[PDB]
C-alpha cells in the first residue's frame, strides 16, 4: 500500500508478524449476528429475522467483494468496517422510531445498501447490477414480503420533513428542497439550480454525511457537475460554515497550515461545526495530501501547533473549556477535548474528478444524465417562445431523451436536440482520444454556456427580425 | 584583515570571525593552520606561548626555525603569520642547502655507508631528501653531459649510473630491516625517486645523448640549485623541457610519492607547456586514473600547494568562491575533482568564475574582478580541472587536454613492490597487474568489491609488511637457535610469492562472497602457477574460540566442520583486527557479525589476559550531532557527543582502559553523513576532529568496528 | 514560390541537407504537376528497400556483382518493373565498364521493362533506383540530377554562389527580425558582416558575451541602434541562453528603426533556444572542404609579420606545420578510416603549434639570419606534436600512432631537399611536391595553384575513403527523408507480431559441474549464455506485453508507454540495450543482430550439452556474437595457462589466418570466425595494401605462445582490432607481417584495422 516502506530485514528479523486479514464468512456472520440480535432487541415483534438479515447481509457483502475488485477502480474494497457501518445505520434509523412491519426494516436494509455498496460506483451498469443483487438477495432470504413496498425504486430517506428519519416521497422533498433553494437564493448566492433526480440522491447523501460525526466525504465526479454547490447548499441548509482555501501559486505550505490552524481552533474551540470543502485546485502539493490524511485519520495533527501557537491553541481551549462547563488544567487533557471537539464538530469533504477508501465515504457524481440534461434543456430554455403551432411529427425520432412523450411537442423536440448535441459532443471526444489525438473534456459548464448563448442568440435575432415584422 | 595575509582566505567567515576571536589564543588556531596549509598541522611554541618555535605535520615530523618569530613582538594577527610563513620558507630553503651539500659529499662516491645515508635521511624531512636527491643526480647528470660534450668522449654518465645503482642497493637493504615508520616513508619515496633516476639515466646511456642542450635531455626534468643566489626563495630552479618555474618551499609533510609513470611524465611535460603557454591543463579520462593525484604531485615537485575541490552535492558555492579567490592571492594550485558531476547552473557558475581568472592570467603573460574586489593574481597560479568523459565552451579555448585513459598498472607495481625491498619486484609485479584485471572482470560484481589501482598499491604495502614480520619472525628464531644472523642472507632464501599470496588473501579473501573463492584461488592458480599459501592456525586463539562457544552454547568446528566457516570468518576477524584498526563486518541481516565479534573479544580476553570493553553504538537512532557533540550558539561549548564521549572516556584512562582492548561496534546502517567526521580515525591519522577545533588521538587499543548489514549507500573512500 | 522557399530554407542548413530538402520539394512538384503518374511504388521502395529481408538461397551470386550488389539487385527485382533486371544484368556486357566507371549516373543504362515509354521526371526515378542499387556512392550526385530534371538544373545554382548578405540585409529580412549566422564549430562568420557593413558604410558596434558587462554593453548598444538605426553585433551567444531568451523576449515587443539589423555570430549548439531559432533567420557557414582552401585559412589567419623573421628557415617550417594541421584536419571528415573518433583539432592547436615553432627556433637560432637544416630540433617539435599538442586529445594508442607516423614522416631534415614527397602515389603514379621556395609568398602561390582535384590520397587515405563518405552521406539523405514522411497502432502489432516470429524462442543453460566450473572457458561461456538467456526472456516478455496491448487486452503502463513511444520513433529500447552496441543502430537491426547473437549461444549450449569443457575448446565463436569478446580472449588465455601451466603474463598471441577447410586446431589454438580487414588483404598470413574496402578473413586462428623475448621483426606491424565500424571499442591487438615492398608508416597512416562485424 503506499506511503507503507517495508521495514528493515535486521527488525523484521526479530518481531513475528501476524497476517490479520478480512473475515471469513462465517466468521462475519456470527459477528455480525450479535449485533444484529442486539439492534433488534429495540422491536420485539421484529427479532425471528435477525438471523437472516444477517445472512442476507453476509451475502450480499460477498457478492459485491467477488465482483467489485480492487483492479478495475483503486476505491473497489470492501471491508467488515463497511459492514459495522450498515449495521450502525440500520440501527440508527431504528432507534428514534418505535414499530415497524418487515417492510419497512427491508426498506431501510436496502437503503443503507445503496448508500454504501452503490453510492461508490464509476459506471452504470455497475449499479444496475448492484440493484438486482440487493432486489434478488432480498427475494431469497425474505420470500414472505411485498416487494412492491419494500424495495419500491425511489428509495429517498431523509429527516427534513417528518421528525424521524422515515422514507420521503421525491416529489414532496423536491417541494421542500425548493422552499429551502428559495431562502438560498434569497439570503445566499444567487444561480439558478435544476432539481434532476441526481441532485434529491446526492443531497441525501451529503446531508447524511453531514450529519454524522467525522463525517468526511469523497466528491469524485467531472467539474461543474454541482458538486461544491451542493456542498455549500447542504452546508448551509445544515447550518454548518462551509469553507475552501484560497489557493493561488503564491499559496505555499505555511499558508496552507495557517488555514488548517485556523479551521482547526474554529472547530475545536469555539463549538463553532465548519464544513471544509477542499479541491484538487486546492491540493498544489502531496504534503497537503498528507496532512489531510493524518487530520481524517487521527482527527487532529501534531504537526499544526506548535510553540506559540501551542500556547495560544491552550489558552483558547481553557477559555472553551471555561464557557462549556469542564475545567481541565493541564495541557494534555485540554488537548483530548479539544481533539475531542475538532472530530465531533469539523467535517471536511473532498471534490475530485486504500485508507482514506475504507476511512471515508465516496460519492461518485459523475456527469449530468439523459433525464438530467433534458430537465436543465426545459428549464432555462423556458422563457422563449419555442413552441410551433406547425410542426409535424416525424415518423421517426432520435428519442435521445428515454422518458420523452410519444408526441414530441416542439420545445421537447429542441430540448431532446440540445440533449443530443451534448452526447455528440462527448462521443467527439472520445473518438479523438481513441485516435489518440488531444481531447478536452466536456463539462456541463460547457452545456449551460451553450444555453446561455441560445437564448442570447434567439432573442437578439427573433427581436430584431419581428422589430421589422 | 582579509587581504593582508591572504591565506585564511581559505577559511570560511564564521571561520575568520573565530580566530578574530581567539587572537589572543594561539593554542586555538591549529584547525585554521590545519586549512592553509598543505601538510601543517600546529606550530611549535614554548611553554610561554608567546614565540612559534617551529612547525609540525599530522605525521609528527616537525621543522625547527632558524629564526623564531615572537609573537609578543608583532601582536598583530596577519603580520606573525605573514612573519611565519616567511621564516617557514627561509628555513626550508636553508635546510634543503645543507642536505644538498651533504648528498653531494655522499654522491660521487665508490660507495654508501649506510649509517651515514640513514643519519642524513634522518636529519631532513622527506620532501627536502628527496628534492636534494633530485638536485645532487641532476648537477652530477649535466656535469657528465658537460664533458661528453666533447664529441664521442668518454663517459662519466656510466659512473653517475653506477652511483644511483649502489645508492639503490644500499637503500633496498636499509628499507629490508625493521625502521621507524617515518624513516620508512623517507626510505620509500627516496627509492622511487631513485628507481625513476636510473631508468632516466638508462634512457639517456642508451640514446647516446652528446650535448647537454639536446632535447632528450631538456625533456626530462631539470633541478638547478643556485646557493649564491641572495634571495632564499629563488635558489632553486625546476625546469623542465623550456617551461622553467621557482620553487614553493611550502611545507608538505609527508605524502604519497608517485612512480613516475611513462603516462605521469607525459602529463607532467603537457601540463608544464600549459602554464609555460600562460593556460591550465584538464587531464580528463575515466576516473581513478590518478588525474587528481597526477595534478598534485606535479605540485608537490614544484613546491606549490594543492587545493582538491571534490565536486559532488557537498560541493558549496559562497565557500568555492573565497577559497578561490584566496588561490589567485597566494599563488597555490588548484585541481578540480570530477567537474561533470556538477550542477548545470553551478557549473555555467564555476566555468564563468575560472574563465575570468584564467583570462586575467593570460594578461599577466594586472588584476581581475572576483566577488567584486581586484585581485593581483599570482603568476604562479594554476588551474586543473579533471573530467569524467565534456569541457563548458568558455574554457575550451582556455585550457589543454589530455588523455590519462590507463596508467602503466605494471610500472606503478614493480617501483612500489621494489620500494618494500621485495627482490623480482618486475615478475611480481608482471603477474599482480593481470590478476587485478582478471579480478575486476572475471568476479562477480558486488557494490563492496574495489579492484582498483589504489586497492593494488594497498595489497603491495600489506605484503611488505607481511614480509617484514616474517623476517623479524626468523631472525627471533635464528637468535633462540643460534646465532648466525644475516638480513640479506634470510631474504635471499625468502619466498616472496608466496608473500604476495598470503597478503592477498588476508585483504581481499575475506571481501569474497560464498562463490567468489574458488574463483579467487582458481585466479591465484593461473596467474601465480604451484604457488599456494596455507594460513598457519592460531592454535591458542582456536582453543580459545571453542572453549568461549562452549561457554556461549555457540557451536564450533574445524574447516568442513558444522560451523567451520564461521570459524573461519572469525579468524580473519581477528587477522584484520590485527592489522587494521578499523572494520566493516558487511553481511545480510543476521549472518554472523555480532556473535562473531563478541565470541573473538571474549576468546581474546581469555586468552591474552586483557579486558575486553565494548561500546555497542548504532548510528541511526541517534541524531547525528547528538553522536559527535553539539554546538553551543553562544559559548561553543562542547556537549560532547555518544562516540565523542566514549572515546574521551577510554582516552582519559581513569580505570586504565588503555590497557584493555576497546571495540567500537557500530552496529547499524552506514551513510556518507555521520561517517564523514569518522573518516578522519579510519586512515593512518587516526585522530577525530571536532567543531571546537580540539583533536583527541584514537589510542592504539581502539578498534573502530561497524556491523552493518549492507552497503548500498556506504561511499567507495 | 520552389525557387524562392529553397534559396531562403537552404541558406539556413548544413551542405550536405541541400539535397535532402531539394528533394523534399521535387517530391511536392513532382505530386503538384498532374501528367505524371503517383509512383508511391517507387518511392516507398527507394526509402524502404534495407527493411525487406533476404535469404542465403535468395542470392544467386552473379559474376561480376558483390554480395550487397547481388542483395540490392533483388529487392530491386522484387518490383515489377524491375523483374526482368537479373536478366538483363547477365546479358549485358556494356554493364561491366558501367559498373566501375567514374560517373555512372551520366549513362545509366535502360534495364527496367516496361510497355510504353516513361516521363522525364519517371526515367529519372528509374535511374535513382539503379543507382541506389549498383553505385550508392553516386546517389548525392544522382539526386542533384533528379532534382535538376524536376525542378530544373539551375535550381540550385544560387548555393554554389557565395552568399549575397547585401541584398539579404537591405530587403527581405524584417529590422525586428534578428539575423542568425550559426557556424560550426572552427570558423566564424563575423568576417562577412564587417565586410559589409564596411562596403554598406554603416557604423557597426561589435559586442562579445562573455560576462555581465558583456549583458550590459549589448543591451546599451541596442537600445541605442533601436532608435539612431545603426547596426549591433554580438558574438558566441550561444554562452548564454536564458540572457538570450530575455533578449528575444525584449525585441518581441519592440519596434525598430528601418535602418537597425541585429546580428547574433553564433555556434551550432543544441544550447541556444528553439524561440529565437524561430524567430530569426538562420544562415549556415562551413569551411569549404579542401586541403587547399584550408592551407589558405591556416595562411591567412597567420600574420605575414611572423611568419617572416629573422631565420629564413621559418617559413618553410611554418609550410610544413600548415600542412600538417591540414592533413590532420581534413582526415577528420573521413571519421571511421581517418580516426577512430571525431577529435576537436581546431584553431587552438595550430596556434599552440606555432608558438611551440616559434619560441623553439628562437632557441637554437639565436638571433641567425640563417640556420642549417640539421640544426632544427626535430625532435623537439615531434615530440611536442606528439604529445602535449595534437596528442592530449589522442586517447587510443593507435591514433597515437597514427599521429607519430604523420610527424616523423614531415618533420625531419629530410624535408628541406627539393626532391621532399609530402604525398606518395596520389594518383597513378604521381605524387606531390614540396615547394622549393624559401619565403612565404612562394608556398602560398604554390598552394594557390594546386591542382584543385584533391583525392583521398592526397591526405594519406586509400582512394576508396570518399566512396565510403559519399556512401554515409547518401544513407544519411535516405534516413532524413524517410524520417519527413489508430493505423500506427496496427502497425506496431503486425512489426512485433514479426519480431516474435523471428528471434529465437527459448535459450538453454549450461549444466555447472566441478569439472566445468574449474575450466575458464566454461566459466566465461556460462556466464555469456546467462546474460543472453535474460535478455532474451526480457525482449520475449516485452514483445508479449506490446501484443497483448495491441489486442487491448491490457492497458499502456509507464514502462510499457515509454517502451511503445520508442518502438513507435524507431529509437532503440534502453532496457534493451545492455551490450555494447553501435551508436546509430536502430531497433530492427538491433533485433537481427540479437537474433543471430542467440542462434550462436544456442550452438554453443548445444555443443556443450552434447560434450563439455573439451569440446567446448574447438568451437569457432565470432567476437561479435559474444556480448563480450575480450572476456572471450582473455578465457582463452587463461584456458592455455591453465592447460600448460604457464602464467599469464608469459603469454603472447600469435595470428594464423587460414581457410576454414584448411585449419589446425592446434591445443594451443582457437577458431575465431566474422573478422574483417579494412584497408588490406591477408595471403598466407601476409599484409598487402589494398584498395578494397574490406577482406573478409575466412577463419583467424588464436594461438598462444609463451613470451619468446626477442624483438619484433621491422616487417611486422601491430593491427588494432575494433568490434564494430565506429570504432570506439578496442578488443586487443593483433601483430601481422607486412609483405615486402611494404612501408608499415603507410599501413598507419591508411588506417588498416580488423573489424568483429
Ligand atoms: N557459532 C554459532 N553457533 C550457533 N548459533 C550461532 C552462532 N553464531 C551465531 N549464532 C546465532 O545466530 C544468530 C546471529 O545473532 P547475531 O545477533 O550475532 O546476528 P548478526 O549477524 O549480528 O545480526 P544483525 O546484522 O541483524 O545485527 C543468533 O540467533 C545467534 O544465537
Ligand atoms: N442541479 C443543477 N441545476 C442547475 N445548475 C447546476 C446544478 N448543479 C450544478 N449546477 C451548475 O454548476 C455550476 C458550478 O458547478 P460546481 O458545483 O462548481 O461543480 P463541481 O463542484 O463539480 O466543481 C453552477 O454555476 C451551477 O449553476
Ligand atoms: N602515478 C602513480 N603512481 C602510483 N600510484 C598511482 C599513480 N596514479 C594513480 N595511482 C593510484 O591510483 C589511484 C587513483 O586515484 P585518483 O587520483 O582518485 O585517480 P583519478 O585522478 O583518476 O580519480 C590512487 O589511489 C593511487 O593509489
Amino acid at each position: 500500500d503506499p506511503g507503507r516502506k517495508p521495514l528493515s530485514h535486521r527488525f523484521l528479523r526479530h518481531v513475528p508478524v501476524v497476517y490479520v486479514d478480512y473475515p471469513g464468512p462465517a466468521s462475519l456472520t456470527q459477528i455480525y449476528g450479535t449485533f444484529n440480535r442486539a439492534m433488534l432487541r429495540l422491536i420485539p415483534s421484529l427479532r425471528t429475522y435477525a438471523e437472516p438479515l444477517t445472512a442476507a447481509m453476509v451475502e450480499f457483502y460477498t457478492m459485491s467483494q467477488e465482483r467489485f475488485t480492487q483492479d478495475t477502480q483503486p476505491h473497489y474494497i470492501y471491508s467488515p468496517r463497511e459492514m459495522t457501518r450498515w449495521v450502525r445505520g440500520i440501527f440508527e434509523a431504528l432507534r428514534p422510531l418505535e414499530t415497524l412491519p418487515v417492510e419497512g426494516l427491508i426498506r431501510i436494509w436496502a437503503h443503507e445498501a445503496l448508500r454504501l455498496f452503490q453510492d461508490r460506483l464509476v459506471e452504470d451498469e455497475e449499479r444496475r447490477w448492484t440493484d438486482e443483487n440487493i432486489d434478488t438477495v432480498a427475494l431469497k432470504h425474505f420470500p414472505n414480503i411485498d416487494r412492491e413496498k419494500a424495495m419500491s425504486r425511489p428509495i429517498l430517506y431523509s429527516n427534513w420533513l417528518s421528525k424521524d428519519y422515515i422514507p420521503v416521497d421525491q416529489e414532496e422533498l423536491r417541494d421542500y428542497v425548493k422552499a429551502r433553494l428559495k431562502v438560498f437564493y434569497e439570503e445566499e448566492l444567487d444561480v439558478p439550480l435544476v432539481l434532476f433526480n441526481e441532485v434529491l440522491d446526492h443531497v441525501l447523501r451529503i446531508d447524511r454525511i453531514f450529519r454524522q460525526p467525522q463525517g468526511h466525504l469523497l466528491l469524485i465526479g467531472v467539474s461543474g457537475a454541482g458538486k461544491t454547490t451542493l456542498s455549500r447548499f447542504v452546508a448551509w441548509m445544515n447550518g454548518l460554515s462551509v469553507y475552501q482555501i484560497k489557493v493561488h501559486r503564491k499559496y505555499t505550505g505555511e499558508d496552507f497550515d495557517e488555514d488548517l490552524r485556523t479551521v482547526l481552533r474554529r472547530s475545536g474551540c469555539k463549538n463553532e461545526k465548519i464544513a471544509f470543502i477542499m479541491d484538487e485546485s486546492n491540493v498544489l502539493d502531496s504534503g497537503f495530501l498528507e496532512r489531510m490524511n493524518t487530520l481524517l485519520a487521527n482527527g487532529e495533527v501534531p504537526g499544526l501547533f506548535e510553540g506559540d501557537e501551542y500556547a495560544t491553541l491552550m489558552t483558547q481551549c481553557k477559555e472553551g473549556a471555561q464557557k462549556e462547563g469542564l475545567m481541565l488544567d493541564s495541557h494534555e487533557e485540554l488537548y483530548k477535548w479539544f481533539t475531542s471537539q475538532v472530530i465531533r464538530n469539523l467535517h471536511v469533504v473532498f471534490t475530485m474528478n486504500p485508507a482514506l477508501f475504507n476511512r471515508c465515504v465516496l460519492n461518485w457524481f459523475g456527469d449530468w444524465s439523459t433525464e438530467a440534461l433534458y430537465q436543465v434543456g426545459k428549464e432555462f430554455t423556458s422563457k422563449m417562445d419555442l413552441e410551433k403551432p406547425n410542426y409535424i411529427v416525424p415518423d421517426y425520432m432520435p428519442v435521445v431523451y428515454d422518458k420523452l412523450p410519444q408526441p414530441p411537442s416542439h420545445r421537447e423536440a429542441i430540448v431532446n436536440s440540445c440533449v443530443f448535441v451534448h452526447q455528440t459532443l462527448h462521443q467527439a471526444n472520445a473518438r479523438l482520444a481513441k485516435r489518440g489525438g488531444r481531447t478536452m473534456a466536456i463539462t456541463p459548464r460547457h452545456y449551460l454556456d451553450f444555453i446561455n448563448h441560445y437564448a442570447n442568440l434567439f432573442h437578439e435575432k427573433r427581436s430584431e427580425l419581428e422589430e421589422q415584422q | 584583515e582579509r587581504s593582508s595575509f591572504p591565506r585564511f582566505y581559505f577559511v570560511g567567515d564564521e571561520d575568520l570571525l573565530e580566530i578574530i576571536g581567539n587572537s589572543k589564543n594561539v593554542a586555538k588556531l591549529q584547525k585554521h593552520f590545519k586549512k592553509m596549509f598543505a601538510g601543517v598541522s600546529s606550530i611549535i611554541l614554548n611553554e610561554d606561548n608567546s614565540v612559534v618555535l617551529g612547525i609540525s605535520s599530522r605525521e609528527g615530523e616537525e621543522v625547527m626555525f632558524k629564526t623564531p618569530v615572537s609573537i609578543t613582538e608583532h601582536p598583530k594577527i596577519n603580520e606573525w603569520l605573514t612573519l611565519v610563513e616567511k621564516e617557514m620558507r627561509v628555513t626550508l630553503a636553508k635546510l634543503l642547502a645543507e642536505s644538498v651539500t651533504e648528498v653531494e659529499i655522499f654522491g660521487k662516491a665508490t660507495s654508501i655507508d649506510p649509517n651515514t645515508y640513514i643519519t642524513w635521511i634522518d636529519k631532513y624531512q622527506a620532501q627536502l631528501v628527496v628534492l636534494s636527491a633530485q638536485i645532487a643526480w641532476s648537477e652530477n647528470v649535466e656535469t657528465a653531459l658537460s664533458s661528453m660534450g666533447g664529441g664521442g668522449d668518454a663517459a662519466p654518465l656510466h659512473s653517475v649510473l653506477s652511483n644511483v645503482e649502489v645508492t639503490l642497493n644500499v637503500l633496498a637493504d636499509s628499507v629490508l630491516m625493521e625502521q621507524p615508520p617515518l624513516r620508512r616513508r623517507k626510505l620509500e619515496h627516496l627509492i622511487t625517486e631513485l628507481v625513476h633516476q636510473r631508468d632516466v639515466t638508462r634512457s639517456l646511456i642508451k640514446s647516446k645523448i652528446d650535448n647537454a642542450k639536446s632535447f632528450e635531455w631538456l625533456s626530462q626534468m631539470r633541478f638547478y640549485f643556485d646557493p649564491k643566489q641572495t634571495d632564499v626563495l629563488q635558489q632553486l630552479s625546476i625546469q623542465m623541457a623550456n617551461a622553467k618555474f621557482n620553487y614553493g618551499f611550502e611545507y608538505l609533510g609527508v605524502q604519497d610519492k608517485l612512480v613516475q609513470t611513462p603516462l605521469t611524465d607525459r602529463c607532467y611535460l603537457t601540463m608544464t607547456q600549459a602554464l609555460e603557454a600562460r593556460l591550465g591543463g584538464s587531464p580528463f579520462g575515466p576516473a581513478g586514473t590518478g588525474k587528481t593525484e597526477s595534478v598534485k604531485a606535479l605540485g608537490h615537485q614544484l613546491g606549490r600547494f594543492v587545493l582538491v575541490f571534490n565536486c559532488d552535492e557537498t560541493f558549496d558555492f559562497q565557500a568555492m568562491g573565497r577559497i578561490f579567490v584566496g588561490l589567485c592571492q597566494v599563488g597555490a594550485w588548484g585541481c578540480f575533482d570530477e567537474f561533470n558531476r556538477l550542477e548545470e547552473r553551478m557549473l555555467s557558475a564555476v566555468s564563468q568564475q575560472v574563465q575570468c581568472i584564467q583570462e586575467a592570467l593570460r594578461e599577466h603573460s594586472i588584476t581581475c574582478e572576483l566577488l567584486n574586489k581586484q585581485v593581483k593574481v599570482s603568476p604562479d597560479m594554476a588551474i586543473f580541472i579533471t573530467m569524467n568523459p565534456n569541457l563548458p565552451d568558455n574554457l575550451k579555448k582556455l585550457f589543454r587536454s589530455l588523455a590519462m585513459t590507463k596508467p602503466d598498472r605494471q610500472l606503478i607495481a614493480q617501483v612500489m613492490l621494489y620500494s618494500q625491498g621485495f627482490r623480482t619486484a618486475e615478475v611480481l609485479a608482471n603477474k599482480i597487474v593481470p590478476f587485478f584485471k582478471l579480478c575486476d572482470e572475471q568476479l562477480s560484481s558486488q557494490s563492496h568489491y574495489d579492484f582498483g589501482l589504489r586497492a593494488l598499491k594497498s595489497v603491495l604495502v600489506s605484503a611488505g609488511n607481511v614480509k617484514r614480520e616474517r623476517i623479524q619472525k626468523i631472525k627471533r628464531e635464528k637468535e633462540e637457535r643460534g646465532e648466525a644472523v644475516d638480513e640479506g642472507e634470510i631474504a635471499e632464501n625468502l619466498p616472496e610469492q608466496e608473500i604476495l599470496i598470503q597478503s592477498v588473501c588476508e585483504t581481499m579473501v575475506p571481501k569474497l562472497v560464498a562463490e567468489d573463492i574458488p574463483l579467487l584461488f582458481s585466479l591465484l592458480s593461473d596467474v601465480f602457477p604451484g604457488v599456494q599459501y596455507h594460513r598457519g592456525e592460531m592454535t591458542a586463539l582456536r582453543e580459545e574460540l571453542k572453549k568461549v562457544c562452549q561457554e556461549m552454547y555457540l557451536t564450533y568446528g574445524d574447516g568442513e566442520e558444522v560451523g567451520g566457516m564461521w570459524v573461519e570468518k572469525v579468524l580473519q576477524l581477528y587477522q584484520i583486527t590485527q592489522i587494521n584498526h578499523g572494520l566493516m563486518m558487511v553481511g545480510p541481516s543476521g549472518s554472523g557479525k555480532s556473535m562473531a565479534w563478541r565470541v573473538l573479544l571474549k576468546a581474546l580476553e581469555r586468552l591474552e589476559g586483557v579486558e575486553g570493553v565494548a561500546h555497542i553504538i548504532d548510528p541511526k537512532a541517534i541524531s547525528k550531532d547528538h553522536l559527535y557533540g553539539t554546538l553551543d550558539p553562544n559559548t561553543r561549548e562542547w556537549t560532547d557527543g555518544l562516540f565523542t564521549h566514549v572515546l574521551r572516556k577510554i582516552i582519559d584512562s581513569v580505570r586504565g582502559e588503555l590497557q584493555k582492548r576497546q571495540w567500537i561496534v557500530f552496529d547499524g546502517d552506514v551513510d556518507p553523513e555521520w561517517v564523514e567526521n569518522l573518516n578522519s580515525v579510519l586512515d593512518d591519522n587516526k585522530l577525530l576532529t571536532l567543531p571546537n577545533g580540539e583533536r583527541l588521538s584514537l589510542p592504539p587499543n581502539v578498534r573502530i568496528m561497524f556491523e552493518v548489514q549492507d552497503l548500498k549507500y556506504a561511499t567507495l573512500a | 514560390l520552389f525557387q524562392v522557399a529553397f534559396n531562403r530554407v537552404a541558406r539556413g542548413m548544413l551542405h550536405q541537407d541541400h539535397i535532402t530538402f531539394a528533394m523534399l520539394l521535387a517530391r511536392i512538384k513532382l505530386k503538384g504537376t498532374v501528367g505524371e503518374p503517383t509512383y508511391d511504388a517507387e518511392f516507398q521502395h527507394f526509402l524502404r528497400g534495407n527493411e525487406i529481408v533476404l535469404s542465403a538461397g535468395s542470392t544467386p551470386r552473379i559474376q561480376g556483382l558483390t554480395v550487397e550488389q547481388a542483395e540490392a539487385v533483388v529487392r530491386l527485382s522484387c518490383l515489377p518493373a524491375f523483374k526482368d533486371l537479373i536478366a538483363k544484368v547477365q546479358a549485358d556486357e556494356q554493364f561491366g565498364i558501367w559498373l566501375d566507371s567514374s560517373s555512372p549516373e551520366q549513362t545509366v543504362p535502360y534495364l527496367w521493362s516496361e510497355e510504353t515509354p516513361a516521363t522525364p521526371i519517371g526515367q529519372a526515378i528509374h535511374r535513382l533506383l539503379l543507382i541506389q542499387a549498383f553505385r550508392p556512392d553516386r546517389l548525392l550526385a544522382m539526386a542533384h540530377m533528379f532534382v535538376s530534371t524536376n525542378l530544373g538544373e539551375s535550381f540550385m545554382s544560387i548555393m554554389e554562389q557565395p552568399l549575397d548578405l547585401t541584398h539579404i540585409v537591405g530587403t527581405e529580412v524584417k529590422p525586428n527580425t534578428p539575423v542568425l549566422m550559426c557556424s560550426v564549430p572552427g570558423y566564424d562568420a563575423s568576417g562577412h558582416v564587417e565586410d559589409l557593413a564596411a562596403e554598406q558604410n554603416t557604423q557597426i558596434t561589435s559586442i562579445a558575451i562573455g560576462s555581465a558587462e558583456g549583458f550590459n554593453q549589448a543591451d546599451k548598444a541596442i537600445n541605442t541602434a533601436v532608435k539612431s538605426g545603426r547596426w549591433v553585433m554580438l558574438k558566441n551567444v550561444h554562452l548564454a541562453p536564458g540572457w538570450l531568451m530575455q533578449l528575444e523576449k525584449k525585441l518581441h515587443s519592440l519596434q525598430p528603426h528601418a535602418c537597425f539589423r541585429l546580428f547574433l555570430t553564433m555556434e551550432i549548439n543544441p544550447k541556444v533556444p528553439v524561440n529565437l531559432l524561430r524567430a530569426g533567420r538562420i544562415f549556415v557557414f562551413e569551411p569549404p572542404p579542401g586541403v587547399k582552401a584550408n592551407m589558405l585559412r591556416t595562411f591567412s589567419s597567420i600574420p605575414v609579420s611572423r611568419i617572416c623573421k629573422s631565420p629564413n628557415e621559418r617559413a618553410r617550417l611554418y609550410f610544413l606545420l600548415a600542412w600538417f594541421h591540414a592533413i590532420i584536419q581534413e582526415r577528420l571528415r573521413y571519421a571511421p578510416l581517418g580516426w577512430s573518433k571525431k577529435y576537436e583539432f581546431g584553431e587552438s592547436d595550430l596556434r599552440s603549434a606555432c608558438d611551440t615553432v616559434d619560441t623553439w627556433l628562437d632557441d637554437t637560432a639565436k638571433g641567425r639570419q640563417n640556420i642549417s637544416p640539421d640544426k632544427i630540433p626535430w625532435s623537439a617539435l615531434k615530440t611536442l606534436m606528439a604529445q602535449s599538442i595534437y596528442g592530449g586529445r589522442v586517447d587510443n594508442e593507435f591514433d597515437q600512432r597514427l599521429l607519430n607516423t604523420f610527424l616523423e614522416r614531415l618533420f625531419t631534415t629530410r624535408s628541406f631537399d627539393s626532391e621532399f614527397k609530402l604525398a606518395c602515389k596520389v594518383d597513378g603514379h604521381k605524387d606531390i611536391q614540396m615547394p622549393d621556395g624559401i619565403r612565404r609568398e612562394e608556398f602560398v602561390q604554390w598552394v594557390e595553384l594546386l591542382p584543385d582535384t584533391q583525392t583521398p590520397s592526397w591526405l594519406g587515405l586509400p582512394n576508396n575513403a570518399e566512396r565510403v563518405l559519399l556512401t554515409t552521406q547518401g544513407v544519411d539523405m535516405i534516413s532524413k527523408m524517410l524520417k519527413m514522411q489508430p493505423a500506427w497502432m496496427r502497425t506496431l502489432h503486425t512489426t512485433a507480431s514479426n519480431w516474435l516470429h523471428l528471434i529465437p524462442q527459448t535459450l538453454s543453460h549450461l549444466k555447472r559441474t566441478v569439472e566445468n566450473i574449474k575450466d575458464p572457458l566454461f566459466r566465461f561461456f556460462e556466464r555469456e549464455v546467462k546474460m543472453g538467456a535474460k535478455l532474451l526472456q526480457d525482449v520475449r516478455q516485452d514483445l508479449a506485453d506490446v501484443v497483448q496491448v495491441c489486442e487491448g487486452k491490457k492497458k499502456q503502463t509507464n514502462y510499457l508507454r515509454t517502451l511503445i513511444n520508442e518502438l513507435v520513433k524507431g529509437i532503440l529500447p534502453r532496457s534493451w540495450s545492455h551490450y555494447t552496441v553501435p551508436a546509430g543502430m536502430t531497433v530492427i537491426q538491433w533485433v537481427s543482430d540479437f537474433s543471430e547473437r542467440i542462434k550462436q549461444l544456442q550452438n554453443i549450449s548445444l555443443a556443450a550439452a552434447s560434450g563439455g569443457a573439451k569440446e567446448l575448446k574447438n568451437i569457432h565463436v565470432c567476437l561479435g556474437g559474444l556480448f563480450v569478446p575480450e572476456a572471450y580472449i582473455t578465457a582463452t588465455r587463461q584456458y592455455v595457462a591453465q592447460a600448460n601451466s604457464w602464467s599469464l603474463e608469459e603469454l603472447c598471441l600469435e595470428v594464423n589466418v587460414t581457410t576454414s577447410q584448411g585449419a589446425t586446431l592446434d591445443a594451443c589454438s582457437f577458431g575465431v570466425t566474422g573478422l574483417k580487414l579494412q584497408g588490406a588483404t591477408c595471403n598466407n598470413n601476409k599484409l598487402s595494401l589494398s584498395n578494397a574496402i574490406s577482406t573478409a578473413l575466412p577463419l583467424t586462428q588464436l594461438r598462444w605462445v609463451k613470451q619468446t623475448n626477442t624483438e619484433k621483426k621491422a616487417s611486422v606491424v601491430t593491427l588494432p582490432v575494433y568490434l564494430n565500424f565506429t570504432r570506439a571499442d578496442l578488443i586487443f591487438t593483433v601483430d601481422f607481417e607486412i609483405a615486402t615492398k611494404e612501408d608499415p608508416r603507410s599501413f598507419y597512416e591508411r588506417g588498416v584495422a580488423v573489424l568483429c562485424t
